[PDB]
């Protein structure tokens, strides 16, 4: 499934496929268990829906009865409440996704698969403690996964550390060159450097993985909103614009 | 770039009349140690672009004599108390 | 020969080309010396550095005085029909050849590397005439080629075994490639290749036994398709390092810009970079820059030339955003936006002041009336005037200067002829930027040398010698046009001398298509003015004057306020002449043309009176008194032959009078 | 000029350059006095499915929301 969400790029191409896993499309009910080959009682279609309508951020449908019908059935999945808890951080709505989060937690402590989210949550918190008790803890574990050198970044950027930070976020995408939102936090650490030429070409890579990256445009047109070459930011402004119109920052 | 000097005429009549900040790239940055490269000169800063053949000379002109340079100061063998760095300072006042 | 593209900072299987052929030329064994010419066309463009700003600086120091050949791609086609031309090349070309067959091995690259420090390089001269016991030839560091293998060499120990290893790699690689194409086969035994061969293979210390492992190990590794390969990561097809490249790029664009280059295979290497060497070498963005102007795109030229100034800015350690508004704002003016680029180049003084180096004023100070010169309309919306710039200019310093007063005294002389000053000043200061852009090299600064015929060929026409005019019109380049200034402009300057010589030989009909086209076009100011000329006169001919005369006098009010241009108000202004006396009332202009009279007087055009005096002629024969015409014209007679354009309304006259 | 989903508008009097997005896919696009009418994509995959309830926008310049048109019997 996850190749199969890769490959798919823009949302009217989620409607195209959604529509075919409907109509045109069966499974081999010899192999798969009775009760089972049916669409409307399947699970993996399910967990197709709350993955890429959501990564994507695509227009809902089918989505909320579904979620619910998923909570009923895997109330232990520690998969399901991480996907719940970034719903809520999606949304702008951190007091409700900390306390969503820390349920991960208490119930599974080793899980280096979604924190860089809930250390990315602390940072804008405030709660240096807090990180400082995750940076000491996830490094404990292991330093060669890709979250756990992105972990310790934001509590190193939090302490006003930032040429150390700086060094993490490039160890972060050395070992997993798919990270790219990496690129974007460690273009941040350069600015509140006063060094907005390393920050140019850090913003600069980052579009040029994947030019569908929001992040990376306004992160590159406040870099030069900061010089005085004010009208020279606009057109990254705008072509920002194009790719989340619907935002009241941009 | 004559300098409008260089051209004999207006440097005749001249005499008859008389009567920069370094800062890092995003390349220069290593991985290990957070503390970016700084070049030891001018000439391997070519036009104002860090060169990444030169800067990677140096850096391997310094991590060569590294490894020879181990043994000094704190490394100190069992049945020795004195390690071999003022062995050869013995040494060299040895002969001298 | 066409493969993958990356940047390598090793010994690329390129370089390894020229240590054979220096190896061959050094051993002094076989007695083959390599034409210096091969050399210099192989060596040169590996040489460190030769940098190129985007714009506001074109060819300053990149043109050679001597024509040189085009670099050489990496390819061993390509390297061998360099050697392989010469009645005697093919020896050299099988010597090279030989060599590539002899290096079956990663040891075998270590013993031509570990041959050349030990016994070939030598440190300086003075250990050269103690050594008369070598029987090879021996290189000093300071030479040509000594500093070349010294950053070879350098290359070689500045790499581990990874390193090494796809060293042979991808010459084999290089190798085969060169295999299956028809020069090879061309060569498939020549004999030469054997003795070479066998000369350097010797003393292998085995041939029994390990020479039957020895083949398993290279056969194994290589495909041999029995069965399916070791599976191992994609490699490069072809290696070259940043200085190479750059000499690539370099003569490509300058060969776009105004022995047979690979255009076909150039483009198609440098769009299958892995998207890091274009971070390594930005100019590849540029390279679509240019490409993208040639088809006129809007959108796909500024995404490629933002790309190149953020890539380009953080590489340079000296500030950069000073420069890339400009090339900015030239661009905005190359499509004939204007008003645009105004506002960006504004921004661009406020970052010059927040570098406070002086050295960069004197660049956007040259920008701004350049722009003028091409929209002189703007000229009121600049916050400092254009007489501004031409007195700080002239006394700005008396070093470190070269080109700023060659740029300098060219813009007093466009504003004096433009205020129609006395001709004795603007001789005066045409001399001025004529003996100092002649007195430097007129060469390598193309630009200015071309804008100096442009007015001396325009000074001497207004004055109506076109025999000085055609002398300089040789050397006007044609199609070369300018920066700043749109990329067709040259087409349409070519096809207004078309439409003007169309007028003249009763082509209506082209010249009337051809007027649908300036309503709808984007014109530079230059060409407006002579299709705003153009019309007119073309509706003289046709026969309506209503029209024009509303028409005309619209142009010369607003060629007074807008402009200050008195040369087209002028010639503007004897056209109204010309449609009133041709309508059989010329009276009218009586008050017109004497007050033009004195006035050109005293100013001392010789081609201003002249006209002006067959104007009067032709007003006085058509009231009945051509008696004192003539009279006037029989002492005048001798000063009006002089200028030829007007000789034959002068003739027509004079059968007239008969 | 409209692509499928988004609208690149270039000002060639006097001005830069402009861009819009849509809601949702369009079909055609059909100039009218002071705007366009966009219509939307009906069918794609070979199931045929559209929609009839509103398929219309209006739109006068680039920055302004969009607008709906108005039917009566």
């Amino acid at each position: 499934w996850l190749e199969l969400m890769d490959c798919l790029q823009k949302v009217d191409d989620a409607l195209l496929l959604n529509n075919y896993l409907y109509q045109n499309f069966q499974f081999k009910f010899s192999e798969n268990l009775g009760s089972q080959r049916t669409i409307e009682f399947n699970i993996m279609i399910k967990f197709f829906k709350l993955k890429v309508f959501e990564e994507l951020n695509g227009q809902l449908e089918d989505y909320f009865e579904d979620l619910e019908f998923l909570l009923q059935v895997f109330p232990n999945f520690t998969f399901l409440k991480a996907y719940n808890a970034t719903i809520s951080y999606n949304n702008l709505d951190y007091v409700t996704a900390e306390s969503r989060f820390d349920d991960i937690v208490k119930q599974d402590p080793y899980r280096l698969n979604d924190l860089e989210t809930y250390s990315n949550i602390l940072y804008v918190m405030q709660k240096n403690s807090k990180l400082a008790y995750l940076a000491q803890f996830v490094s404990q574990i292991d330093r060669f996964r890709p979250e756990t050198c992105c972990i310790i970044a934001n509590y190193y950027s939090a302490r006003q550390e930032h040429e150390k930070s700086i060094m993490y976020f490039r160890r972060a995408l050395t070992l997993d060159k798919k990270t790219t939102n990496a690129w974007t936090l460690m273009g941040h650490e350069f600015v509140e450097l006063s060094n907005s030429h390393a920050a140019i070409e850090c913003y600069r890579r980052a579009v040029d993985i994947c030019p569908r990256d929001f992040k990376a445009w306004f992160g590159l047109g406040q870099a030069y909103a900061l010089l005085d070459m004010h009208l020279y930011s606009l057109y990254y402004f705008q072509k920002a614009c194009t790719l989340k119109p619907w935002d009241r920052r941009i | 770039a004559r300098a409008l000097r260089d051209i004999s005429l207006f440097n005749d009549i001249r005499k008859d009349q008389n009567s920069v900040k370094y800062i890092p790239s995003l390349s220069a940055y290593n991985v290990f140690n957070e503390f970016p490269y700084y070049p030891t000169s001018a000439s391997q800063l070519l036009d104002g672009k860090l060169d990444e053949f030169l800067m990677l000379s140096e850096q391997y002109k310094s991590r060569l004599p590294k490894i020879r340079k181990l043994g000094w100061n704190r490394f100190k063998p069992i049945g020795i108390n004195k390690t071999m760095y003022e062995l050869e300072m013995l040494r060299s006042r040895a002969r001298a | 020969k066409y493969g993958p593209l990356g940047i390598t900072n090793f010994i690329t299987p390129y370089d390894l080309c020229i240590l054979i052929l220096i190896h061959a030329h050094c051993s002094q064994d076989n007695g083959i010396s390599v034409p210096t010419a091969v050399f210099l066309r192989l060596i040169s463009p590996t040489r460190p550095s030769l940098e190129w700003n985007p714009l506001l600086k074109d060819n300053s120091n990149l043109r050679s005085s001597s024509i040189v050949p085009p670099p050489v791609l990496p390819i061993l086609d390509n390297i061998i029909r360099i050697l392989l031309d010469d009645k005697d090349g093919n020896k050299i070309a099988l010597t090279l050849m030989g060599y590539l067959e002899a290096i079956n091995g990663l040891d075998s690259i270590n013993r031509l590397m570990m041959d050349l420090e030990k016994n070939c390089l030598v440190n300086n001269y003075r250990s050269m005439k103690m050594r008369t016991t070598s029987t090879r030839r021996q290189m000093t560091r300071a030479s040509f080629l000594g500093t070349f293998l010294s950053t070879c060499i350098r290359k070689y120990q500045i790499g581990d075994f990874e390193m090494r290893e796809t060293i042979w790699i991808n010459l084999q690689n290089f190798k085969t490639v060169f295999k299956h194409t028809p020069l090879w086969l061309r060569f498939k035994d020549n004999v030469h290749i054997q003795k070479v061969k066998n000369c350097l293979l010797a003393n292998d210390e085995i041939s029994v036994e390990d020479q039957q492992m020895v083949e398993f190990f290279q056969h194994f590794n290589n495909g041999n398709d029995a069965d399916s390969k070791t599976m191992n990561e994609e490699n490069y097809g072809t290696l070259i390092s940043i200085q190479h490249l750059q000499s690539i790029v370099n003569r490509q664009i300058v060969n776009w810009l105004d022995y047979e280059e690979q255009s076909g295979l150039v483009f198609d290497l440098l769009d299958t970079l892995s998207l890091n060497d274009a971070t390594k070498f930005p100019l590849i963005f540029i390279l679509k820059y240019l490409e993208a102007i040639k088809e006129n795109s809007y959108q796909t030229a500024l995404d490629s030339l933002h790309n190149y100034f953020d890539y380009k800015s953080t590489g340079n350690s000296q500030n950069y955003f000073h420069i890339s508004l400009l090339s900015l704002a030239t661009f905005h003016s190359s499509f004939n936006e204007c008003d645009a680029a105004i506002n960006s180049f504004e921004e661009a003084t406020r970052i010059a002041r927040e570098n406070k180096d002086m050295e960069t004023l004197n660049l956007i100070m040259i920008w701004i009336i350049n722009f003028i010169e091409v929209h002189p309309e703007y000229a009121n919306r600049f916050y400092i005037t254009v007489e501004q710039i031409i007195k700080y200019l002239k006394n700005s310093s008396d070093v470190e200067d070269a080109n700023i007063f060659s740029n300098a005294y060219k813009f007093e002389t466009l504003l004096s002829m433009v205020k129609e000053s006395k001709t004795a000043e603007v001789s005066s200061s045409l001399l001025k930027f004529m003996a100092i852009t002649l007195q430097n090299v007129p060469s390598q600064n193309f630009d200015l040398f071309q804008s100096l015929v442009s007015y001396e060929v325009k000074f001497w026409k207004e004055l109506g010698y076109e025999s000085i005019s055609d002398v300089y019109e040789k050397f006007l380049s044609k199609t070369s046009s300018s920066s700043l200034r749109n990329y067709d402009s040259s087409i349409i300057n070519q096809d207004i001398k078309v439409a003007f010589k169309a007028l003249e030989e009763d082509d209506f009909l082209k010249v009337k298509q051809y007027l649908l086209k300036s309503e709808s076009l984007e014109l530079d100011y230059d060409q407006k003015i002579n299709l705003k000329y153009l019309r007119v006169k073309y509706l003289v001919k046709i026969g309506d004057y209503d029209l024009s005369m509303r028409l005309i006098n619209q142009y010369v009010k607003e060629c007074c306020e807008e402009v200050a241009d008195s040369n087209w108000r002028f010639k503007f202004e004897i056209e109204s002449i010309n449609v009133l006396l041709l309508s059989d009332v010329g009276i009218r202009s009586l008050p017109k043309i004497i007050k033009l009279i004195d006035e050109y007087k005293e100013i001392g055009n010789p081609l201003r009176c002249v006209i002006l005096l067959l104007k009067l002629c032709e007003v006085l024969i058509q009231v009945g008194k051509s008696m004192e015409a003539e009279c006037l014209i029989s002492c005048n007679l001798s000063t009006i032959l002089e200028f030829p354009f007007v000789r034959k309304k002068t003739d027509e006259l004079l059968e007239s009078l008969s | 000029v409209v692509l499928s989903d988004i609208a690149h508008v270039y000002m060639l009097k006097n001005g830069g350059s402009t861009t819009v997005c849509f809601p949702f896919q369009i079909g055609n696009a059909f100039w009218y006095a002071n705007g366009v009418i966009l219509e939307r994509e009906t069918s794609a995959s070979k199931p045929i499915e559209f929609d009839l309830k509103h398929k219309y926008i209006t739109l006068t310049d680039p920055m302004a929301p969009f607008g709906l048109i108005s039917i009566t019997n």
